[PDB]
RNA sequence: GGGUUGAUAUGAUGCCCUGACGAGUAGGCAGGCGUGGAGGUCAGUGACGAAGCCUAGACCGUAAGGUCGGGUCGAACGGCC
RNA sequence: UUGAAUGAAGAGCUUUUAGUGGGCCAUUUUUGGUAAGCAGAACUGGCGAUGCGGGAUGAACCGAACGUAGAGUUAAGGUGC
RNA sequence: GUCAAGGAUGCUGGCAUAAUGGUUAUAUGCCGCCCGUCUUGAAACACGGACCAAGGAGUCUAACGUCUAUGCGAGUGUUUG
């Protein structure tokens, strides 16, 4: 009828302008990410010039996966595991790095990798293995709206406003983490490297802080 | 010609033959689950006889179909055979092991004639 | 029904994300930097190759 | 035999801490507890009435009655899968304040005052605790402070 | 004929299957134990109260 | 541990109130990568001051490239390890175009000959005996002498085939 | 291999239907599911839970529990809804004029309320009278008035009624009920 | 966890959408297969051959089992609630 | 931002009843012993109850727990035959 | 309007039957210890089992507990007669 012809031609206006909306805030998005980049990146030479040297600010998000399986794992890091949701091997989540998730790391430290994420794998991450947690019901990403229905109200309508407020850990990280089903990440393309996985990363193994490698072996897993 | 439907996997046609019925002569091959606690095929070892489990189940669409697409409906007489009369695609009649030879003529002739394909027209035709 | 990928399937990488045409029209991933000229100090170059 | 009395494996824990024997002081006395304080509880072994079990002794548990040189604390206890309440008459010689409930209520007391502050500004307080976060970005100057450390020492033995 | 006597094998794992649960705090606790001097009095001071509402509320 | 990397790694016990602008206690770290220059900072650290990871930061790390990669250059080291029934101290000398590759020559004479592991040995000192006749040891003081030439005797072929129609030669 | 944090394959443990073969029950749950489903309004969703509950889930409701609930505040004239069973109580001698939807009225119930000039409803006609269940009272039964809920929980100083065939003297209350034969519970 | 009634559509212990999961003794519970007999029903099958029995012949079901063709046979026997 | 972080698979509650009440092994802490494939405890993880890939072989070790299949990638272990 | 955008279509060939497939026997490669049972542990140098057909083991009753279905409901139970 006209009525649905005059729903169907305001749905589409709807949508266009929420498309502007979210293409001029990928737009902002790129333009910060760039000039935080180049102003650490001067920084760094501006203290090398002044003699100085300028100490990085300490890293605000973990990826951890967990590389070691179900079956022998005592109770204490089987709980940590749990409650940083790696129930299963090859189950990755992006972890706020405080004081209290330092000391669970810590805790499941023989059974996962965890490192410092990259924009590029957390762009690759959330593009390829992104599924959401709507009615709990694991919904694949697929589609700027089912990230507006449901992180909408924090201000995320898109699938890069949900990789920002991880990559910068915003204000709602704790929500859109949540909102993030856990990264059911493959077993890496080239392998591991290490003939033996359970070893430290400095010993020669895979487990334990990985801090800027990670991204080599989740770009590997995924 | 049947309904269209997908290609018909099976997903194992082999029967499922009782353990040790190929070597006792009381142990039929009707299929019984071993509960021997040192069974080796409870245990399932590798080597041993698969077990009937519900991951060998016939897909739903294509499930009860025959290798002609119908299901087979048993048909005693005609009155039996006249349910398929708008069923002719889905169903074929299938007549009873105990119909004479008789009576297997006019169920054939009237299923010839409301085109319903019976699966057994050979059963007691004289020769 | 079936999950394309973005990272492949430029038609769903446009779909979600309508900045990819602007990123890709513009390269704004092979982008040159300023040529500084920023020269280190002494003190940290020595400290550098000291022994 | 198997001994399981009321003070056994009691040896070192109801002793009385070197050079703190004697009377007990006053202000044990002096301290006033009230139904719903929070007590941890440390029993006094010059004081052999009204004493707690070797159990509940570290316990800290909530104040349900108080009578005439006493206080009933509630304590839970896990017996078996489930926790069960522990009513104690204990004499006060064995109980104190927590003293984690007194920066507690101080706590609370602070965020009022920046709640109240707050409402005389327009600006939100954002009053909840926060871990340690990360370091932020430094730029450690070099100045009288020239980074100077050799290697590794060699094994000599000095015995 | 000689065995195992006693083990705690198995009680922590068989104690966490259904949970260990914390005894489900309520308003207003029971009285029991409480100083009959008080109880006394407190009821008192409860029938006073509610008397003395109803007479504010009518 | 392809080849290893020399970092510059310096720390410096994080600042309080008392002491502000701590000492800058720097290393020179022979590791695979910044992980593992990192962690055996701290682990020197912790073996010659009071700080470890937690109350201290590091401050800088640094990639230290050979300045001469193509000289030939005869390096002198002195290092520690622990044998199965003590710790000792040795010195080496090893000949090669950089520090990087003189280390990984040690980590493998030391693997090979007393059979220590990488976590057995600390590298007290890497340093290029600037003039001959500083050199100590017989085995790289053969390759000083002047106009040096040896032939390679009894030359094996490698063959991409499981089977020969020759008979081969070992000529060189 | 997955480290499974609850019961896998675990039923909700609530009734989806009723465990009656009754036709006509069967009937208003086809309509208060319907009902359930499309308004959206709370009352149909408890109606068709109650719809499915058992006997002893659904105690009868007395025409003086029915009364003593009009007499609330402003509650005089509401439909009052019992899922199950309305009986009479002859302990009552005023029952007000007032409509009641109910599954089934005992007849006492029935003339009781309608001697008051009354009506009585089953729960398809407060369907269509009340769609949303506007203006109505959900009444229930008293459940741990049962005579088996006595005796649950039995134990030490439980005060809950002991399993007994005959009851007098000499049929347990002696040692271990009072302090003088043996001790008290 | 949901969708689906003013021809849903006359299968609403239906049809469909979505997501997760699947080891197992003792044990528990559920849904089914088979047997002797009973009430109903198919105005069911049958001396033009019921039941039985044989069949490295065929079909259906994950399976319990069901169905059919051939041979032998000779008086009865099945489907469904 | 209602007073730390993380998670929450729904939370809370009740009734009823089966089996079981011979255990054993492994890292670490341990007692008796000269010691044990001995006897006895603590915490955990296993086997019992459990197949799979590896340790030639083996209840317990290592890796990993299992519906029916396809493709990819790996773990532990290996790559002269 | 088109499209690679909520899951394969277009064009062509051969055959149209044992060709694909099913069953079946055999051969080859790799795997596969005999079941039941008591047991911490069974292939055990533990026990029962030579083979086959038929028979063969949680039944009924009195009094009850929980739960559920039904009838009536301050009542209820016709069936001793
Ligand atoms: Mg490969
Ligand atoms: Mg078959
Ligand atoms: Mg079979
Ligand atoms: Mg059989
Ligand atoms: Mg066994
Ligand atoms: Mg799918
Ligand atoms: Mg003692
Ligand atoms: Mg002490
Ligand atoms: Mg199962
Ligand atoms: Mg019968
Ligand atoms: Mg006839
Ligand atoms: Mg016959
Ligand atoms: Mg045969
Ligand atoms: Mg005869
Ligand atoms: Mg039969
Ligand atoms: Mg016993
Ligand atoms: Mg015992
Ligand atoms: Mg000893
Ligand atoms: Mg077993
Ligand atoms: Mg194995
Ligand atoms: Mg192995
Ligand atoms: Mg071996
Ligand atoms: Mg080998
Ligand atoms: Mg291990
Ligand atoms: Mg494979
Ligand atoms: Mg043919
Ligand atoms: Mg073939
Ligand atoms: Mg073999
Ligand atoms: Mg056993
Ligand atoms: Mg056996
Ligand atoms: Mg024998
Ligand atoms: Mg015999
Ligand atoms: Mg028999």
């Amino acid at each position: 009828a006209e009525q649905v012809a005059a729903e169907r031609a305001a749905r589409k206006a709807a949508n266009k302008e929420k498309r502007a909306i979210i293409l001029e805030r990928n737009a902002a998005y790129q333009k910060e990410y760039e000039t935080a980049e180049r102003n650490i990146i001067q920084a760094k030479r501006d203290a090398k010039a002044a003699g100085s040297y300028y100490v990085e600010a300490q890293h605000k998000l973990v990826f951890v996966v967990r590389i070691k399986g179900i079956n022998k794992i005592p109770p204490k890091p089987r709980k940590v595991l749990q409650l940083l949701r790696l129930t299963r091997i090859n189950s990755g989540t992006f972890v706020k790095v405080t004081k209290a998730t330092l000391e669970l790391l810590k805790l499941i430290e023989p059974y996962v990798a965890y490192g410092y994420p990259s924009y590029s794998t957390i762009r690759q991450l959330v593009y390829k293995r992104g599924f959401g947690k709507i009615n709990k019901q694991r919904v694949p990403l697929s589609d700027n709206a089912i990230i507006e229905a449901n992180l909408g109200k924090y201000g995320i309508l898109s699938i890069d406003d949900l990789i920002h407020e991880i990559i910068t850990v915003g204000p709602h990280f704790k929500q859109a983490n949540n909102f993030l089903w856990p990264f059911k990440l493959s077993n890496p393309s080239g392998g591991w490297g290490v003939p033996r996985k359970f070893k430290h990363f400095i010993q020669g193994g895979s487990f334990g802080n990985r801090e800027e490698f990670i991204n080599k072996l989740v770009k590997s897993m995924n | 010609a049947s309904l269209p439907h997908p290609k018909i996997v099976k997903k194992h046609t082999k029967k499922f033959k009782r353990h040790h019925s190929d070597r006792y002569h009381r142990v039929a091959e009707n299929w019984r689950k071993q509960k021997g606690i040192d069974s080796v095929v409870r245990r399932r070892f590798r080597g041993n006889i698969s077990q009937p489990k519900i991951g060998y189940g016939s897909n739903k669409k294509t499930k009860f179909l025959s290798p002609s697409g119908h299901k087979t409906f048993l048909v005693a007489n005609v009155k039996d055979l006249e349910t398929l009369t708008m069923h002719t695609k889905t169903y074929a009649a299938e007549i009873a092991h105990n119909i004479s030879a008789k009576n297997r003529v006019v169920i054939l002739a009237r299923a010839k004639a409301l085109g319903i394909k019976v699966t057994n027209p050979k059963g007691r035709l004289a020769l | 029904v079936l999950k394309k990928n973005p990272l492949k399937n430029k038609q769903v990488l446009l779909r979600l994300n309508p900045y990819a045409k602007v990123f890709a029209a513009e390269k704004l991933g092979s982008k040159k930097a300023e040529k500084t000229g920023t020269k280190p100090a002494a003190v940290f170059t020595e400290t550098l190759k000291h022994d | 035999g198997k001994s399981h009395g009321y003070r056994s494996r009691t040896r070192y824990m109801f002793q009385r801490d070197f050079r703190k024997h004697g009377a007990v002081h006053l202000s044990t006395y002096l301290k006033v507890y009230k139904v719903g304080d929070i007590v941890d509880i440390k029993a006094n072994g010059s004081i052999q009435k009204g004493m707690p079990h070797k159990f509940y002794q570290g316990k800290t548990g909530v104040v349900y009655n108080v009578t005439k040189s006493s206080v009933g604390v509630i304590i839970n206890k896990m017996v078996g899968n489930r926790y069960l309440e522990k009513r104690l008459n204990l004499r006060v010689e064995h109980i104190k304040h927590s003293k984690c409930r007194q920066e507690f209520l101080e706590r609370v007391k602070a965020n009022a005052a920046k709640r109240a502050e707050a409402k005389a500004q327009g600006v939100a307080v954002q009053l909840k605790r926060q871990p340690a976060q990360p370091r932020e970005s430094r730029i450690v100057s070099t100045e009288g402070n020239v980074p100077q450390t050799l290697a590794p020492v060699p094994y000599e033995t000095f015995i | 004929a000689k065995s195992k006597n006693h083990t705690a094998h198995n009680q922590t794992r068989k104690a966490h299957r259904n949970g260990i649960k914390k005894p489900k705090t309520y308003k207003y606790p029971s009285l029991k134990g409480v100083d009959p001097k008080f109880r006394r009095n407190h009821k008192h001071a409860l029938h006073g109260t509610a008397k003395a509402l109803a007479a504010a509320k009518k | 541990m392809a080849h290893f990397k020399e970092y510059q790694v310096i720390g410096r016990r994080l600042p309080t109130e008392s002491v502000p602008e701590p000492k800058l206690f720097r290393m020179r770290i022979f590791a695979s990568n910044e992980v593992i220059a990192k962690s055996r900072y701290w682990y020197f650290l912790q073996k010659l001051h009071k700080v470890k990871k937690a109350s201290g930061e590091i401050v800088s790390i640094n990639q230290i490239n050979e300045a001469h990669p193509t000289k030939v250059k005869n390096f002198g080291v002195w290092v520690r390890y622990d044998s199965r029934s003590g710790t000792h101290n040795m010195y080496k000398e090893i000949r090669d175009v950089s520090r990087v590759a003189a280390v990984e020559t040690l980590y493998q004479d030391m693997a090979a000959r007393h059979r220590a592991r990488f976590r057995s040995i600390h590298i007290l000192k890497v340093a290029e005996i600037e003039k001959t006749a500083d050199v100590k040891r017989q085995y790289v003081k053969q390759f000083l002498t002047k106009d040096l030439k040896f032939p390679l005797p009894h030359r094996v072929q490698k063959s991409t085939k499981t089977f020969s129609y020759k008979r081969p030669s070992t000529f060189y | 291999g997955i480290d499974h944090t609850s019961k896998q394959h675990k039923r909700s443990g609530h009734r989806t239907a009723p465990k009656s073969d009754n036709v006509y029950l069967k009937l208003l749950v086809k309509l208060y599911t319907f009902l359930a489903r499309r308004t959206d309004a709370p009352f149909n969703k408890v109606v068709l839970k109650a719809l499915f509950l058992s006997k002893i889930n659904r105690p009868p409701v007395s025409v003086s529990r029915i009364a003593r609930a009009l007499k609330q505040e402003g509650a005089a004239n509401k439909t009052v809804v019992v899922v199950g069973t309305v009986t009479d109580d002859a302990r009552i001698f005023e029952f007000p004029k007032t409509t009641v939807a109910a599954l089934r009225f005992t007849a006492g119930a029935r003339a009781k309320i309608v001697k008051a000039g009354g009506e009585c409803i089953t729960l398809d006609q407060l369907a269509v009278r009340a769609p949303k269940g506007q203006n109505t009272l959900i009444l229930r039964g008293p459940r741990n008035s049962r005579e088996a809920v006595r005796h649950f929980g039995m134990g030490p100083h439980k005060g809950k009624a002991p399993r007994i065939l005959s009851t007098g003297r000499k049929f347990e209350r002696a040692r271990g009920r009072r302090r003088s034969k043996g001790f008290k519970v």
